[PDB]
RNA sequence: UAGCGGCGAGCGAACGGGGAGGAGCCCAGAGCCUGAAUCAGUGUGUGUGUUAGUGGAAGCGUCUGGAAAGGCGCGCGAUACAGGGUGACAGCCCCGUACACAAAAAUGCACAUGCUGUGAGCUCGAUGAGUAGGGCGGGACACGUGGUAUCCUGUCUGAAUAUGGGGGGACCAUCCUCCAAGGCUAAAUACUCCUGACUGACCGAUAGUGAACCAGUACCGUGAGGGAAAGGCGAAAAGAACCCCGGCGAGGGGAGUGAAAAAGAACCUGAAACCGUGUACGUACAAGCAGUGGGAGCAUGCUUAGGCGUGUGACUGCGUACCUUUUGUAUAAUGGGUCAGCGACUUAUAUUCUGUAGCAAGGUUAACCGAAUAGGGGAGCCGAAGGGAAACCGAGUCUUAACU
């Protein structure tokens, strides 16, 4: 079960969902999968072909000392080549749905043998303002969290944005590098029960 | 993402160049050159592990070979004597005594003419 | 692109069970009545490539 | 689990080759493709099926058979997966909604593959000696 | 895949299914009746963008230092901690930012809408001729004339025209389906000279554009055309008043400025080749890949009354560079004057195998929607059944009249 800071209800939750065994491959995979689909991979360099000169032979064949060349654009050459010349590319690797719940599932367990995730009943500040949601935080002993609940409400959304270690994230929008990334993360009983009917 | 690599080749060149340090001319100055240089250096340095093994005897022989004719008596017929008496002492020493303790030396060669 | 398989290969040769492909005897078009009836019998049924010349046909038809 | 802690499996990643790496790479200096001739050549390697100018296996073995139009448009139904449909009718149009054939199959069979428990009323289908006898001991009719 | 194909190399569909996006009409014209649907002038209030902008929170003392934004102590704002500047790294010094706003005038769109100017609905009909088709020669169709449908037409011909005709891959007959020989029509789709913002496991001056610099310049060519090299003082010019040597020179030494002038404009760092000056040791009877084993002496720093560590290297044993290419290279075979920088197994997609991970008689989704890499979407693909050329049969099946 999932104890609370401020009630100590009950709160069950699915064995399987909230208790693995860590598989690390997975997790790394995941992850790893996860952080390779941001990149945008927008880069390119130029060939010998899109390379600006023209396709003259600098000098003929024969006859010269000099080494036999046939293009000014040739990477061999200083200015204009570049042999394996890069191109955008789609780095975003395919990962597979139940490797994805499955190393979220496990991921979400280590927060429980780890005790980084604080379960909590209804989690919401009185109103858009960075101050008070700052000043409840230190009453929990919390400074880097990932505040994932069901409901989003725009007083909470909007009071934390200018804090750099505070995200608020939906359940829905969970992430595999987000919950390894934050020191603590503090969920919503909703979102728990959104998480859990989501990775099921 | 573009590696720039003069921090590393430069490091590279100048650990060999280090190595050639007090050899003649371009060995020295000049990495191409150098490297060989150094290569070489070491296959000789091999080399000649096994050599020093080879000269030192031969010059400890030399030695005994020497002392022992001042006592009248030749190195072949003297090693002979030596092993007849199941005496088990090197070449290395018999030479260094040869040089330093002869009184000492002479006690081998008769010994030695026993057997 | 997709590998495109060559064609006349396929015409061929066909996949059996295990992996191995059988295909057609040569030697049994024309010139038939100076060869006796004993070749011409055992040249009839489909019989499978060696194993010398297996990675030739796999390589030159990769599906199927 | 920190984002540093994590690591693949054991045996999961291998490096990779990389030809033109000086002597202690091993391959380096003709990256594993020895001295001289075609093969070593860039974009050397001759096509598939050539053996030297030699008639090659794909011609001088005669060509055989024809294929069949009819071949492509009927399935071969295994008898394991056949109560997946609507209680104990299988007629064709309904085992197409359970994705069990292709859309564009007209004839079809159900083969002795095993395993039959509920009694299914196979109508239509063309069914076989061994599966008569199975459908049949399971408790389901045909036609 | 089916096909096409010196049936070689290669070329390569369609049907069908899943998605994006969706929309229809007008002439070859008579009716009772008609400004009605419609798109059509333009005004026209409108909306709400574009071209200028306005406001826009909260820091303090000490410690090094040239300089504080840095260290340490105490605060405060945060719908603003994007970012950039400031004498080093600033949430609170500045410019911004979130956010709240703002148009005299010109315009881009989205609804009313007076209307020079425009017809629905009816009935009735008509319903595209040198045309379809053909012969001949070509080309297009995945389809190379092949049994070759279909489309286009240079050439010569030539129908029936709705009880009519086209198509269903030679062709024929039944069935089915459509209406050619006249037109029009948004969206999904392609592209970016150019404009604005933002973003990069993109580059950082031999890179990135050819071009960070007044570059398509200098320069080269009759010409078309080719086509470079060249970034950085400092926080601030405070860019060195004055004195001295010299030719009122260059250049230098002082002075001064500065944190610094081996930051003085040939200006951050300042490598290497290369060239010197000064020291130590060796070297003018000694032959050769110039080193390596051994090794005296001299010079040295140390300690200490021990010996070392270095520098050098008389004499002496051994010893013909490297790369390449080769049966084989000191080879008098190749290549390299040296240094510094750059310079060659990549990428995408398919396919097979190995490791690994997931799930396992199942596994898995693509485009797509969604906005967040989730979640849908199982169209499809691969596997769980093979034999046969094929019909077909099926744990069998082909072979054959049948097979021990
Ligand atoms: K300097
Ligand atoms: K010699
Ligand atoms: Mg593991
Ligand atoms: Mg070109
Ligand atoms: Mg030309
Ligand atoms: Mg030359
Ligand atoms: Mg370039
Ligand atoms: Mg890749
Ligand atoms: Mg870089
Ligand atoms: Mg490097
Ligand atoms: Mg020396
Ligand atoms: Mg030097
Ligand atoms: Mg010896
Ligand atoms: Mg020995
Ligand atoms: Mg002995
Ligand atoms: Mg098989
Ligand atoms: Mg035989
Ligand atoms: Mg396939
Ligand atoms: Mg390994
Ligand atoms: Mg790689
Ligand atoms: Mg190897
Ligand atoms: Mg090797
Ligand atoms: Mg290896
Ligand atoms: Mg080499
Ligand atoms: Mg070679
Ligand atoms: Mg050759
Ligand atoms: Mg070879
Ligand atoms: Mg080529
Ligand atoms: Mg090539
Ligand atoms: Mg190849
Ligand atoms: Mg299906
Ligand atoms: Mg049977
Ligand atoms: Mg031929
Ligand atoms: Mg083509
Ligand atoms: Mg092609
Ligand atoms: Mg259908
Ligand atoms: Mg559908
Ligand atoms: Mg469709
Ligand atoms: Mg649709
Ligand atoms: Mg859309
Ligand atoms: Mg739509
Ligand atoms: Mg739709
Ligand atoms: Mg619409
Ligand atoms: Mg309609
Ligand atoms: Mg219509
Ligand atoms: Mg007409
Ligand atoms: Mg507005
Ligand atoms: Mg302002
Ligand atoms: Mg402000
Ligand atoms: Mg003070
Ligand atoms: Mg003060
Ligand atoms: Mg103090
Ligand atoms: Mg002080
Ligand atoms: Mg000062
Ligand atoms: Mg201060
Ligand atoms: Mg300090
Ligand atoms: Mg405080
Ligand atoms: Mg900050
Ligand atoms: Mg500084
Ligand atoms: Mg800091
Ligand atoms: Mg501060
Ligand atoms: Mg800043
Ligand atoms: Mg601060
Ligand atoms: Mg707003
Ligand atoms: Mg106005
Ligand atoms: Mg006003
Ligand atoms: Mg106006
Ligand atoms: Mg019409
Ligand atoms: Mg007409
Ligand atoms: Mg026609
Ligand atoms: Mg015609
Ligand atoms: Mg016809
Ligand atoms: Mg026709
Ligand atoms: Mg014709
Ligand atoms: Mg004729
Ligand atoms: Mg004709
Ligand atoms: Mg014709
Ligand atoms: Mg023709
Ligand atoms: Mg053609
Ligand atoms: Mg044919
Ligand atoms: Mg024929
Ligand atoms: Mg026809
Ligand atoms: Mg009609
Ligand atoms: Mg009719
Ligand atoms: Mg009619
Ligand atoms: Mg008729
Ligand atoms: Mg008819
Ligand atoms: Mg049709
Ligand atoms: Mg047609
Ligand atoms: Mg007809
Ligand atoms: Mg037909
Ligand atoms: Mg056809
Ligand atoms: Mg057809
Ligand atoms: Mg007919
Ligand atoms: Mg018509
Ligand atoms: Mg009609
Ligand atoms: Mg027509
Ligand atoms: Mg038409
Ligand atoms: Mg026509
Ligand atoms: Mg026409
Ligand atoms: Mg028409
Ligand atoms: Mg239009
Ligand atoms: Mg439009
Ligand atoms: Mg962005
Ligand atoms: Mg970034
Ligand atoms: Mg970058
Ligand atoms: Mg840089
Ligand atoms: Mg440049
Ligand atoms: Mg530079
Ligand atoms: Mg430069
Ligand atoms: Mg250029
Ligand atoms: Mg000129
Ligand atoms: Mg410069
Ligand atoms: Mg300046
Ligand atoms: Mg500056
Ligand atoms: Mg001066
Ligand atoms: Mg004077
Ligand atoms: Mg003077
Ligand atoms: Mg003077
Ligand atoms: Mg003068
Ligand atoms: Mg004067
Ligand atoms: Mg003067
Ligand atoms: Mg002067
Ligand atoms: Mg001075
Ligand atoms: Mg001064
Ligand atoms: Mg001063
Ligand atoms: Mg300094
Ligand atoms: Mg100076
Ligand atoms: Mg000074
Ligand atoms: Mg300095
Ligand atoms: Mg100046
Ligand atoms: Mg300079
Ligand atoms: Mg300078
Ligand atoms: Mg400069
Ligand atoms: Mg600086
Ligand atoms: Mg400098
Ligand atoms: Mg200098
Ligand atoms: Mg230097
Ligand atoms: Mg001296
Ligand atoms: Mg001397
Ligand atoms: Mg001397
Ligand atoms: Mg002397
Ligand atoms: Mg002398
Ligand atoms: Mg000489
Ligand atoms: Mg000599
Ligand atoms: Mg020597
Ligand atoms: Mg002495
Ligand atoms: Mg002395
Ligand atoms: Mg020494
Ligand atoms: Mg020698
Ligand atoms: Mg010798
Ligand atoms: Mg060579
Ligand atoms: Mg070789
Ligand atoms: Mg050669
Ligand atoms: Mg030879
Ligand atoms: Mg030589
Ligand atoms: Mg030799
Ligand atoms: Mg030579
Ligand atoms: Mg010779
Ligand atoms: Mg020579
Ligand atoms: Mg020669
Ligand atoms: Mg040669
Ligand atoms: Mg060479
Ligand atoms: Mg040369
Ligand atoms: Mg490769
Ligand atoms: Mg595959
Ligand atoms: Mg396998
Ligand atoms: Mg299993
Ligand atoms: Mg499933
Ligand atoms: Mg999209
Ligand atoms: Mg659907
Ligand atoms: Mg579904
Ligand atoms: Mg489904
Ligand atoms: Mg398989
Ligand atoms: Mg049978
Ligand atoms: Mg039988």
């Amino acid at each position: 079960e999932l104890v609370l800071k401020d009630a100590q209800s009950a709160l069950t939750v699915s064995e399987t969902t909230f208790g693995r065994d860590f598989n690390e491959a997975l997790v790394h995979q995941v992850v790893v999968a996860y952080a390779a689909g941001a990149r945008q991979g927008t880069r390119a360099q130029k060939t010998r072909a899109e390379v600006t000169g023209s396709g003259k032979k600098p000098w003929r064949q024969k006859g010269t000392g000099r080494a036999r060349s046939g293009s000014i654009k040739s990477p061999i050459w200083r200015s204009g080549g570049v042999t394996f010349a890069a191109r955008p590319q789609d780095h975003s690797q395919k990962v597979n749905k139940k490797m994805y719940r499955g190393a979220l599932k496990s991921i979400l367990s280590e927060l429980v043998r780890q005790d980084r995730l604080i379960v909590v009943e209804k989690f919401s500040v009185e109103a858009p303002k960075t101050k008070l949601l700052a000043q409840k935080l230190k009453d929990m002993a919390l400074e880097d969290v990932l505040i994932i609940t069901g409901e989003l409400d725009e007083n909470l959304f909007l009071a934390a944005r200018n804090l750099h270690k505070v995200d608020v994230r939906d359940a829905t929008g969970i992430d595999p590098v987000s919950l390894i990334a934050f020191d603590k993360v503090v969920m919503t009983a909703d979102a728990v029960k959104q998480v859990e009917e989501m990775l099921a | 993402a573009r590696v720039k690599r003069g921090v590393i080749a430069r490091a590279r060149h100048k650990k060999i160049l280090k190595q050639a340090k007090g050899y003649y001319g371009a060995r020295s100055r000049v990495y191409r050159v150098a490297f060989q240089a150094v290569i070489k250096a070491g296959q000789y340095a091999y080399r000649d592990r096994r050599q020093r093994k080879r000269q030192f005897r031969q010059l400890w022989i030399a030695r005994i070979n020497a002392a022992a004719r001042q006592n009248g008596i030749s190195y072949s017929k003297f090693i002979n004597g030596l092993k007849k008496a199941s005496v088990e002492i090197d070449r290395k020493i018999l030479a260094d005594i040869a040089v330093f303790d002869k009184v000492a030396f002479t006690a081998l060669v008769e010994k030695a003419k026993a057997a | 692109p997709k590998i495109k398989t060559v064609r006349g290969a396929a015409k061929r040769f066909k996949k059996t069970g295990k992996g191995g492909f059988k295909h057609k005897h040569a030697n049994l078009r024309h010139i038939l009545t100076k060869k006796a009836t004993k070749r011409k019998r055992h040249l009839r049924p489909k019989a499978m490539v060696s194993k010398g010349d297996l990675g030739l046909v796999i390589a030159c038809l990769p599906y199927a | 689990m920190r984002l540093n802690t994590l690591s693949p499996a054991e045996g999961s990643k291998k490096a990779g080759k990389r030809l033109g790496r000086g002597i202690g790479s091993g391959l380096g200096k003709t990256g594993g493709r020895g001295h001289k001739g075609q093969k070593s050549r860039s974009g050397g390697g001759v096509r598939r099926g050539f053996e030297g100018g030699q008639m090659p296996l794909y011609r001088r073995l005669p060509k055989f058979g024809f294929t069949s139009r009819k071949a492509a448009i009927t399935a071969e139904i295994r008898l394991s997966d056949l109560a997946k449909v609507e209680g104990g009718v299988v007629d064709l149009n309904t085992l197409k909604a359970a994705n069990i054939i292709g859309i564009q199959i007209e004839f079809a069979k159900v083969i002795l593959a095993g395993e039959v428990t509920t009694p299914v009323t196979v109508r239509g289908l063309r069914v076989t000696k061994g599966a008569r006898a199975a459908i049949e001991a399971a408790g389901g009719k045909i036609e």
